[PDB]
């Protein structure tokens, strides 16, 4: 059970760092990486 | 005058920043939950 | 006396929400200083708690700051009595 679990919790996480890619190439990455740093969802 | 050390969970972890003077009070918040984390919600 | 609390450089922008910590980009605290009595009146003689609380953001950080309390004579209590 718990892998299918982690299987949907990194689903729903997943769609939202698609969303946030969408939002603001690797310079990209790097700063959507710096990005949830700073906003703290990273923490989350 | 308030004097406050923001530090890291791994920084807390080995007492890399807290100054002598509290670093009774550093291992305690770290090995027995001393501070508060406000949840909140998650977005997702 | 009335009681009014001020942050020099440690104000919270304009506690913090955890996904929205963005806000304490460009700030000197990094985090959200907080009083529960912002400006509150006082009788003589009566003491009054205030709990400061601050929430800490997501850069490590050491803090030094100061935070002033202003108190003045409170004329509206004095004519009242009057």
């Amino acid at each position: 059970t718990a892998v299918d679990e982690f299987k949907a919790k990194v689903r729903v996480i997943a769609r939202a760092l698609a969303e946030e890619y969408k939002a603001v190439a690797e310079g990209r990455h790097k700063a959507l990486i710096f990005e949830l740093n700073r906003s703290g969802k990273y923490a989350q | 005058t308030l004097r406050g050390r923001i530090l890291d969970e791994r920084q807390l972890g080995a007492l890399r920043y807290v100054p002598p003077h509290e670093r009774a009070a550093a291992r305690a918040a770290v090995v027995a939950g001393a501070a508060w984390v406000p949840p909140a919600m998650v977005p997702f | 006396l009335a009681f009014d609390w001020d942050l020099g450089c440690l104000a919270p922008p304009p506690l913090l929400p955890a996904s929205q910590l963005q806000l304490l980009a460009g700030r000197p605290l990094q985090g959200a200083l907080a009083i529960s009595p912002a400006a509150g009146s006082l009788e003589p003689g009566e003491r009054l708690v205030c709990r400061v609380s601050l929430h800490a953001g997501v850069t490590p950080q050491v803090f030094e700051g100061e935070v002033r309390c202003h108190v003045r004579i409170d004329d509206d209590a004095v004519a009242e009595a009057e």
